[PDB]
DNA sequence: CCCTGTCTGGCGTCCTCTCACCCCATG
DNA sequence: CATGGGTGCGCCAGACAGGG
């Protein structure tokens, strides 16, 4: 929901979803043309920490 | 940018529909170029009538198609669907080509 | 002989990354001892001592290296580095459908205002990289041309 | 947005039973799943279920 | 293995009434 | 325009080492 001025004041589950989804949708980009070890080791850790 | 042909065996029907194809355009894409007619394709079947001899009473028959185009200029998303999805007139053909 | 690691930086700041890192390399002078810098990951040519190890990480905005661990870290252990070396120059020059859709066949529209629409392709045309397919739209197949990406084959 | 965190197919539409902008501004067919954009047609509440 | 020290977690009163302020930053 | 990353609390208690 927004407030008085109009800005939406964004709940902070939509923040944690939301970098769950950015971090996963990244995860997968680097399952297609992906990258080296270090480079999916850090991805699928840090969707861990996510 | 993209060309609205359609084709209706009616004329007061087809010219009719042409007045809101481009009444759903202008009222959001606001730029058309114009009504274009075409020129009608008369195809003729002249036949007899009897079932049998006096092949000399034929009656003289003729299916008249005709064509229009409108043309419309703004390729806006808005004015695509307001065209593209909305095909109205039931009887009258329309064939868009981008 | 240098070898190559990976370095992480803030994502977005990566080219002042790049320009930063260049310009610490000329100000300590270990000019033997780097070779190149590729671009939220900057790519180092690079060989291992301590002290080339704290100047990387002493330059700004830069978090740290990515290895095994953070005593001797890792150099390269390509796996997909050479998928995505390809994938980025194939990219540069070529189609996704590769307009497979000759006269007859069905494609899925997935861009514009027909998105989440099939059709069948009644002209194709490779030469204008553009594809004749209509989609009925209210019923009647809307017949409009969609790029081979801009559809997908059925 | 078409598929995201808030999207219309996969939980619901906004309106009550509105489908999505010009589909079902009435109440007869409550269920079509218009082609402009995928949503569903029930009511406000379906989306905290979903 | 049997006791001893450390290391992290889990927790701490209830109703109300105003106020003020909620992500830069930028090529 | 849109995304991307301090240093003043105190007791209980049980699990994890650490001797013992």
């Amino acid at each position: 929901v927004p407030l008085d001025g109009g800005r939406f004041a964004t709940s902070d589950l939509n923040d944690l979803y939301r970098r769950v989804i950015n971090r996963n949708n990244r995860l997968k980009r680097l399952l297609d043309l992906a990258a080296p070890d270090i480079i999916v080791r850090n991805e699928k850790r840090m969707l861990q920490e996510a | 940018r993209i060309r609205i042909r359609l084709k209706a065996f009616d004329h007061r029907l087809i010219d009719q529909a042409t007045a809101e194809i481009v009444e759903t355009a202008k009222r959001t894409g606001a730029q058309v170029r114009g009504p274009i007619p075409l020129p009608t394709r008369k195809e003729r079947f002249t036949v007899l009538i009897s079932p049998h001899v006096n092949k000399d009473a034929r009656d003289q028959y003729e299916i008249r198609t005709h064509l229009r185009l409108v043309d419309i200029v703004e390729p806006t998303e808005k004015t695509v669907d307001a065209l593209m999805r909305l095909d109205l007139a039931a009887g009258v053909d329309v064939q868009i080509s981008l | 002989k240098k070898r190559w690691y990976v370095v992480q930086a803030f994502s977005g700041f990566e080219g002042r990354v790049a320009t930063s890192l260049r310009e610490h390399i000329k100000l300590h002078n270990m000019e033997d001892l780097f070779g190149e810098v590729m671009v939220g990951y900057v790519l180092v040519q690079m060989v291992m001592n301590d002290a080339s190890w704290h100047l990387v990480r002493s330059v700004p905005r830069v978090m740290g290296f990515i290895g095994g661990t953070s005593d001797r870290p890792a150099p390269i252990s390509d796996k997909e580095v050479d998928a995505i070396m390809n994938r980025l120059q194939q990219v540069g020059d070529k189609p996704r459908p590769k307009t497979l859709f000759e006269p007859g066949e069905m494609v899925r529209v997935n861009d514009g205002p027909f998105a989440d629409f099939n059709g069948v392709v009644e002209e194709v045309d490779y030469e204008k990289s553009r594809l004749k397919v209509s989609v009925s739209i209210f019923g009647r197949a809307t017949p409009v041309e969609l790029d081979f990406s801009q559809v997908e084959k059925a | 947005e078409r598929d995201g965190l808030f999207c219309a197919r996969i939980f619901g539409p906004v309106k009550d039973y509105e489908c999505l902008c010009g589909k079902y501004k009435r109440l007869k067919h409550r269920g079509v799943i218009c082609e402009k954009c995928g949503v569903e047609v029930t009511q406000t509440k379906v989306r905290r279920e979903r």
